[PDB]
């Protein structure tokens, strides 16, 4: 509880909603390197999640 | 049952010593002769006289109402050396005789109720049964030492030195030396007042009120549950899995065979195109002469001093081949607990533990782990990781109070971490006349 | 229960029996909690992903 | 000691469950509807289950004034706990079922030695059978003695969304929950259920009989369901919001099925591998008790 | 006069705290409180520092010294001589140097004479102490104050350790309170007057 | 000679699908799974007495391609390959060994290398004495043909 | 060829000689055995070994 304005407040905490919600995990990331490489190239490593 | 009740047995030189000199300074006539026939009357009441309620065992069988009598009254029998106690009385018709056992306990003379005397309480000797037994050059030696580690020198001290002689040495182990006056003959006499004042009546030898009182209290730091820290014995495994915290025993799994270690099961014998030691499966006399299937066992080490080489390898082998339990006992060590950071600082071997001196104790450090981040989700894994090969069987911690002093999450304790106890912050009152006290509770 | 920034400490590490013929004899072995890789230098995984 | 009521130690009252429905609490039987059911053509069969092996760990007494009751509630529900499964304090709660022993389970949750007079307990008796059953967890990591958990699971959904029709017959149709939600609910609910006291439900549920225990499963038949739900919330694997008119709504997406990881590392409460070890060998015990 | 015991400004005690600290676990919020709210819990706080793994008691290494020819550098109490092997040469390291050494700390605690003498107490304000704080000092506290738990009673973000505290300093069962208290063996005149801390 | 699957046992295939890293305690660790009951086994301790065949080591992270032959020497697991050619031959008994195949390049090394073993006959071994103090130690073999 | 009963490797050996040492007959003995005290000084004069 801080004494910024009602507009910044707003503002910042629906700046941080949509970070905390919407979900990209590690996979997504590992799923896209898929897609740049000779088909059938191996990725191992980091968890899935 | 009860390990209690029943009969009270002592042994007829430890009565001598505590309960005779002690019960002859007041006027009281000796304790009763037990009777071969039975006196389940007055053998209380003869004992009434004498206060103690100790009776004098002799010759004969106890009578079976004189058996029940001596249960109920709490009274005490001396028996000259117990062989067995079957034939002193002849319990009748219930089973006693020798069979639901005896145990081991203390009386500390609290049967007499008279002041002034028996200052010392039990825990002398508890104290005096952890050394080994001392002889007259050592005592000698020992009462030297402590001597003149105050300054107080001793020149000379119970040596007689005459000048056609020498210099000839006495002994320095008296026990309840009571001065008392001989008489022409050379014996000791007895208390016979008006010829012998009030100084010789008793006493321990120490300074009056203030000795005993100093004594007393701080006999009582020495046999607490928090200073004796030299735990004894080591059980040795090779399950691998660490744990948060050290004194973790890992306990024998469901189906085992215990077997006692001994000097001859193991024995050297050809197998295929060499020679071998084998182990010998005492139950169903057996081969094995390789470090594999054994079949798995419970071992207990006792005498790990003749033990000698290859038959030390053969045993701490077949821990890691075979999943054997093994255990020593003889090893002593002194634990203390090590923070998860900074880690190791010394590390021992498992070749050591087996010739290592009968009565040389080492230390050998715990460490604990309670409170260490895990790491990040992104990092390389692992392959086949930790195996630890010792565990003390104590548990080694006794000193602890309070334990990791983080908090978990925001509000909860972490998994297993311990507050003060109510104990340390009570502030009492004093006595009613002398010293502390506690709440009072309710 | 957090990731640590500050590295930590390792027993650490070491590599033992590869070959088709050990003949090992178990002396020693310290018996304070170690690891024991197989294989010779591995830990590959040098790609980044920012 | 508070003897033992006849008809549960749940009759009671003075601890009850009340899950906290945002500003206003409520009871575990008016949560349960607000949420719906969705059929998918997945088809579970009811397996049955293995019996347990009798072993517990040996009796040892470190001195420690275990928390046996407060690490089980924070295992099963508590977020993100830490060493669960170390085996130091069951053994020591294993001591409790032997007869005569100084060792009194406190009303509050807290393992002594001896005794106290300032707190009062559960009579000797009620705590002997209830520790002759929940000792055995305490080794339920071992190798050899391990529990299952791809297949138990398959209890858990006939309770959460088991028609009548469906636990009166064998096989339940794979179900999709969902429910209203207010965003910050599911760890919410998970923040809220750690302080049921869940050892009173339990140490009772080895002590009532043929009578009392015919009218203690016929009206706590929502208690269970409610510790069960939020349990099977880690366990299945993608977490859906729905944005309709101006509500706002969580979707679990199998209530029958171990995805084996995540739900949703953000959206809900997570599950180690130390937690499937140790949930599922709870779950082979309550449930064969249970039922 | 004879003069046979002699007396000290503030007592040592047998029995004293150890601490293994962690030096990466540091809470963001750097509390404050008065000078009297500082000073009577005030070393006891930088003894439980946030992040301590093992506060454990033993034998103090201080009151026990070399003077006295006990040496404790591995938590038990271990003398050089005592008792020994006499025609053979001693060893090494010996369990004996320790049913020796035990022996030997029972030799000082009785043979001790020491009398405590009140000095550098100072009396705090009602206005400058925390409520909670307030009602567990008895008017005069002794300046030199020692370390002890249930005097951190609020002043640990541990949350969870400030639990257990409070509960125990409820229950009737216990009370915690450092300072000038009240006597039997009060008035009682020698060469001044007999007071009890 | 070629020891074979002593009694209980499973057959299972392999696929990068089934050796999956995970979370246990504190740690990042390589887990198994064990198709016929779908388990965790994140150590190699425990793991279910298998006889996992492998046709080809192509998607073989060398971390999870070394987690095998750790989990054989700790749960008498019993491996197989069907790329690998070799030429070894029988040896005398004395003069012995001389070169030896390392147990990781057997794992990790391309599909067209032909690399050659050496076998040890041992019927002429000159066998021990009569009274003698017997010595430690232990030998082993890792690598068996199926041939003959 | 008592003293070793028991820190010999031959096997056969030990645990004859544990057997007939053992005996309710024999039994073996190392050491100072008792003492004789002297009347009017009171000191130890002759010994036993």
């Amino acid at each position: 509880a801080l004494n910024i304005d009602h507009f910044a407040a707003s503002v910042l905490n629906i700046n941080l909603r949509a970070l905390m919600e919407a979900n990209v995990t590690a996979d997504d990331r590992i799923k896209a390197l898929q897609a740049h490489s000779m088909i059938s190239t191996q990725f191992h490593g980091p968890n899935q999640g | 049952d009860d390990l209690d009740e029943g009969i009270r047995m002592t042994t007829y030189d430890q009565y001598l010593s505590h309960i005779r000199e002690r019960l002859h300074i007041t006027n009281v006539p000796d304790p009763i002769y037990i009777t071969g026939a039975s006196t389940p009357d007055q053998i209380a009441a003869s004992v009434q006289a004498t206060h103690v309620a100790v009776v004098l065992y002799q010759s004969g069988v106890i009578n079976g109402s004189a058996s029940t009598y001596l249960r109920e009254n709490e009274v005490l029998v001396v028996m000259p050396d117990y062989y067995d106690v079957v034939s002193r009385f002849a319990n009748a018709n219930l089973q006693m005789n020798n069979n639901r056992y005896h145990e081991s306990v203390l009386e500390i003379a609290d049967i007499f109720d008279q002041a002034d005397f028996i200052q010392t309480s039990d825990a002398v000797r508890q104290l005096r049964a952890l050394m080994p037994t001392l002889s007259t050059s050592q005592i000698r030696h020992a009462i030297e030492r402590i001597a003149q580690i105050t300054d107080v020198d001793s020149t000379d001290y119970g040596k007689l030195t005459l000048r056609f002689l020498g210099t000839l040495t006495r002994s320095l182990k008296m026990q309840n030396a009571q001065i008392r006056r001989i008489r022409p003959d050379g014996t000791v006499l007895r208390y016979d007042d008006q010829i012998d004042i009030e100084a010789f009546r008793w006493s321990r030898y120490f300074l009056d009120e203030l000795r005993l009182r100093r004594l007393s209290v701080g006999l009582r730091l020495i046999t607490n549950p928090r200073i004796a820290r030299r735990f004894d014995g080591v059980r040795i495994m090779y399950l691998t899995d660490d744990d948060p915290d050290p004194d973790f025993v890992p306990d024998v799994p469901e189906g085992y065979v215990a077997v006692q270690y001994a000097h001859r099961l193991f024995s050297s014998s050809l197998a295929n195109k060499r020679n071998r030691v084998t182990y010998t499966h005492p139950p169903t006399g057996m081969a094995y002469p390789s470090p594999t299937g054994r079949p798995h066992v419970h071992m207990t080490i006792n005498e790990r001093a003749g033990m000698s080489k290859l038959v030390a390898d053969n045993i701490i082998a077949s821990v890691i081949k075979s999943n054997w339990v093994v255990d020593i006992h003889d090893i002593e060590y002194t634990a203390e607990v090590m923070t998860p950071s900074e880690g190791y600082t010394q590390h021992v071997d498992a070749e050591s533990i087996m010739t290592a001196p009968k009565g040389k104790l080492f230390h050998l450090q715990f460490m604990d782990g309670l409170l260490r981040p895990e790491p990040s989700a992104f990092d390389p894994p692992a392959s086949g990781e930790d195996m630890r090969l010792i565990y003390p069987l104590q548990p080694i911690s006794v000193a602890r109070s309070m334990r990791a002093i983080v908090n978990h999450n925001e509000v909860d304790r972490p998994r297993g971490a311990v507050a003060p106890s109510s104990y340390e912050m009570d502030t009492g009152t004093l006595s009613r006349n002398g010293d502390l006290l506690y709440s009072p509770v309710a | 229960d957090d990731v640590g920034i500050m590295q930590q400490k390792k027993p650490p590490t070491v590599v033992q029996s590869r070959t088709d013929v050990f003949n090992e004899q178990f002396a020693n072995e310290a018996l304070h909690p170690m690891t024991k890789v197989i294989f010779n230098g591995l830990d590959v995984n040098t790609e980044v992903q920012p | 000691m508070l003897q033992q009521p006849t008809g549960g130690y749940t009759t009671l009252e003075q601890f009850a469950f009340t899950i906290r429905n945002d500003g206003t609490n409520a009871t575990p039987t008016q949560f349960l509807q607000l949420l719906s059911y969705e059929a998918t053509e997945n088809e579970l069969v009811k397996k049955t289950i293995p019996t347990p092996e009798t072993h517990l760990p040996s009796a040892r007494n470190v001195p420690g004034n275990v928390y046996i009751e407060d690490a089980i509630t924070q295992a099963l529900f508590g977020i993100s706990a830490q060493n669960v499964n170390a085996h130091g304090y069951f053994s020591r709660l294993s001591a409790l079922a032997l007869p005569n022993t100084s060792a009194r389970l406190g009303l509050d949750g807290v393992i002594y030695n001896s005794e106290t007079i300032n707190i009062p307990f559960y009579d000797p008796a009620a705590v002997a059978n209830f520790a002759a059953t929940y000792a055995k967890l305490g080794n339920a990591s071992t190798p050899r003695y391990r529990a299952d958990m791809i297949d138990i699971y398959a209890h858990v959904g006939l309770e959460l969304a088991g028609t009548d029709a469906e636990r009166a017959a064998g096989v339940m149709p794979v179900k999709r929950a969902k429910f209203d939600s207010w965003e910050g609910s599911l760890i919410s609910l998970s923040r809220d259920v750690v302080n049921w006291k869940i050892l009173a439900f339990l140490i009772d549920l080895c002590s009532l009989e043929g009578e009392a225990l015919r009218a203690f499963k016929t009206r706590n038949r929502d208690v269970f369901r409610m510790m069960l739900f939020i349990m099977s919330t880690a366990v299945a694997a993608n977490v859906v919001n729905r944005k309709v008119t101006k509500r706002v709504d969580r979707v679990l997406e199998y209530i029958g099925v171990n995805s084996m990881r995540t739900a949703g590392r953000t959206a809900t409460i997570t599950y180690d591998l130390s937690r499937h070890e140790f949930a599922a060998k709870f779950l082979q015990l309550t449930f064969t008790r249970w039922n | 006069l004879s003069d046979d015991f002699k007396q000290i400004s503030d007592p040592k005690g047998y029995l004293t705290y150890s601490v293994k600290y962690e030096d990466q676990f540091t809470k963001k919020d750097k509390l404050r409180a008065s000078e009297a709210d500082d000073r009577i819990v005030g070393p006891t706080v930088n003894l439980f520092k946030y992040g301590a793994a093992v506060v454990n008691i033993d034998l103090n290494r201080d009151f026990f010294d070399t003077a006295t020819g006990i040496d404790l550098t591995k938590g038990i109490p271990l003398v050089q001589d005592l008792l020994v092997p006499i025609g053979v040469t001693a060893g090494a390291e010996q369990s004996a140097e320790y049913v020796s050494g035990l022996l030997m700390v029972l030799f000082k605690v009785m043979t001790d004479n020491r009398l405590v003498i009140v000095g550098e107490t100072t009396t705090p304000m009602s206005n400058t102490l925390s409520t909670v704080v307030n009602n567990v000092l008895r008017t005069t506290y002794h300046n030199n104050v020692g370390v002890n738990p249930a005097l951190l009673r609020d002043f640990t973000q541990v949350n969870w350790l400030n639990r257990d505290i409070t509960n125990m300093l409820q229950q009737a069962g216990t009370k915690y309170g450092l300072g000038l208290t009240e006597t039997r063996l009060d008035y009682v005149r020698l060469v001044k007057t007999i007071v009890g801390h």
